[PDB]
RNA sequence: GGAGGUCAACAUCAAGAACUGUGGGCCUUUGCCUAUAGAACUUAUAACGAACAUGGUUCUUGCCUUUUACCAGAAC
RNA sequence: UUUAAUAAAAAAAGUAUAUUUUUUUUUUUUUUAU
């Protein structure tokens, strides 16, 4: 197969134009970002599961339970963290 | 059928004005396992004979020992037996 | 990362070994430069020919088959031996990597045997072996010097424009029916990197050679550069010249002989090398030993010749000096134009009488056969010399 | 009347996917639109020939002493 | 680990001239008688 290789034509080129394959050629402040993320993170995924538990089975008494509920976890984690 | 055959590789080897085209001609002779070592030795005997080296056949010489293990073996026992 | 030129007919890329981020081994085109403080490669610098150089190989070719009509099969061989024995002696080691001269190449040794066979009104393969171009002109051939018969790289021009992919692919380059191996002459001819690194240490042997005979006085020994009486750049054996004495006052003569182009007709080939004052720099003996093992020897070159019916005992008979006889007195003569030139085609009959066999063969691709008036012959086809 | 012919003449065979005839209307016959009757053979991995030669002119090359005779691609 | 294969002859009229790559140098230490 003529595989982009090879002489055009035999014509003008006073050879047979026999092209054949050559056997000789085969050959941190950040860190403490994201810790501290991850555990106001925590804290505030207790008080969504808060607030889905009160309004799954007083809009203003979830709310305030749920900012209780922070005000408690951020003193606890005030306590926790010292 | 010792010397017609150094005669046979004495004309591939001194034709073929490249190290490549040497290897592509004796590697597409498909020389048996056991007579490898004496092309080993003709190669080597040619290319005492000139006036000095030249890497024509060092080139040969690559092309065949990255072609097989058996010309690898063959390099490997003809420096011990030179 | 490449540095490249292009001095007198060479063009030169040097690349240092610093920034190849892989070293390969390379053939004969590449020259290693040294540090020569610390004795250690530095870089390398690939060669290639020129093509305003190739172009002059290629218009030489054409101007021997324009200046040559008339011209005696063997004055033809001999012009071109002369003008590829230049051409390989001079630029040694850039022959290898340039691709279109190998073309030119093949297609110029193509055009002196297509001479050779339209001389004999005859262009058809199978009369015209490789025995009658290459062997040499003792046993009565033309004598001519093969450099065609490699094979060329070709390999993928889309890339080859762009990479410098290597050589994955062999072509063709010039072949016959039967499969003889011939021999090129870039094998014979010392590449100039070695013969450079050889006259290195053959002059420096040297130096310390004349230094300690200087010492103790023992004067000379011609025995002694006797190994080293042919290598070495300006050539040991020109060290006793035959007449030194009266070539030490010729200076300023490479371009005294160079500038003879421009108040000569008639030019040479070897403008480079002046052999008083440089040596021999080549020899090709051995090509002619290696071809008649090529072709297989005096038995098979001689069964292709008249030799059989000739009866000499021994083929060792060929060989005399030979006296030219009658076109030697008729050469000198008074003679016509048109009567000189029929001249020429009495050495044409000899070559064609001698490889007879051959040329008026059996097994013909296609021709008539007809026969002569008063004998019994059957020539296939029509050759006048015959 | 029927079958047949290595018999003849004359039409016809390559094109808006493509044919002819007729009636009615519009333009002023040609042409356009509308209604109707028939279409053998050849054709879609496109053509009568499940086959396949040569000649001319102009370009582009190849053999290279010039013309025939040629090398091998293109357009008409 | 595998695959590419040009050519091929008849007739007529011609043609200037030189062209070349090929083999060691010869260099000898000795003067009869005191
Ligand atoms: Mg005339
Ligand atoms: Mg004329």
């Amino acid at each position: 197969s003529y595989n982009g290789i090879g002489l055009k034509s035999a014509k003008g080129s006073s050879t047979s134009g026999h092209v054949q394959r050559s056997l000789a050629s085969n050959n941190l402040a950040v860190q403490k970002q994201i810790e501290t993320h991850m555990e106001k993170r925590e804290i505030e995924v207790q008080v969504s599961e808060l607030r889905d538990r009160l309004e799954e089975e007083s809009e203003e008494q979830i709310d305030k339970k749920c900012e209780a509920l922070r005000a408690k976890l951020t003193n606890e984690w005030q306590e926790q963290q010292r | 059928n010792d010397v017609e055959f150094k005669k046979k590789i004495y004309l591939v080897l001194k034709s073929s004005l490249s190290g490549d085209e040497a290897a592509h001609k004796l590697l597409k002779l498909k020389i048996a396992n056991n007579l490898k070592k004496s092309v080993v030795d003709i190669i080597i005997k040619s290319s005492l004979q000139e006036s000095t080296f030249s890497k024509f056949y060092s080139i040969l010489s690559e092309r065949m020992i990255t072609f097989h293990r058996s010309w690898q073996t063959a390099y490997n026992e003809t420096f011990e037996q030179n | 990362p490449n540095l490249l030129f292009s001095m007198c007919g060479f063009e030169v890329r040097i690349l240092p070994r610093q920034r190849m981020e892989e070293v390969v081994s390379n053939d004969e085109g590449v020259w290693d430069l040294v540090d020569e403080r610390t004795k250690q490669r530095t870089a390398k610098a690939y060669l290639k020919v020129s093509e305003e150089e190739i172009k002059k190989f290629d218009s030489r070719i054409r101007g021997i088959l324009m200046a040559s009509g008339s011209t005696t099969f063997t004055k033809v061989a001999a012009k071109w031996n002369t003008s590829l024995i230049s051409l390989f002696t001079y630029f040694r080691e850039a022959i290898v990597a340039t691709e279109p001269l190998l073309d030119i190449l093949v297609k110029g040794e193509t055009r002196i045997q297509n001479r050779v066979k339209l001389g004999l009104n005859s262009k058809m393969p199978t009369r015209f072996p490789p025995a009658v171009f290459y062997t040499p002109k003792e046993l009565g051939g033309l004598g001519m010097i093969s450099a065609s018969h490699i094979l060329i790289p070709a390999s993928d021009l889309s890339w080859s424009k762009q990479t410098d992919t290597g050589i994955t692919h062999f072509r063709a380059g010039m072949t016959h029916e039967d499969e003889k191996l011939i021999p090129t002459i870039f094998r014979y001819i010392t590449t100039w990197e070695n013969e450079f690194l050889d006259s290195q240490r053959v002059w420096a042997e040297y130096a310390t050679k004349r230094q300690e005979a200087i010492q103790q006085n023992r004067r000379l020994a011609f025995e002694e550069l006797e190994g080293s009486w042919d290598r070495g750049i300006p050539r040991i054996s020109t060290l006793f010249q035959r007449d030194r004495h009266t070539l030490a006052y010729d200076r300023g003569h490479r371009i005294r002989r160079e500038f003879k182009q421009y108040s000569l007709e008639r030019n040479s080939p070897f403008w480079w090398t002046n052999s008083h004052h440089d040596g021999k720099l080549w020899n090709l003996n051995a090509y002619r030993t290696d071809v008649i093992q090529a072709l297989g020897g005096i038995e098979t070159i001689l069964e292709h010749t008249l030799f059989k019916g000739t009866g000499f005992n021994s083929w060792e008979g060929l060989f005399w000096e030979k006296a030219s006889g009658f076109e030697d007195s008729m050469q000198f003569k008074k003679l016509t134009h048109a009567q000189r030139t029929g001249l020429s085609q009495i050495p044409n009959r000899r070559f064609t009488l001698w490889w007879s066999p051959t040329i008026n063969r059996a097994n013909v691709y296609v021709g008539f056969l007809v026969q002569l008036d008063l004998t019994g012959i059957f020539l296939h086809g029509k050759i006048p010399t015959l």
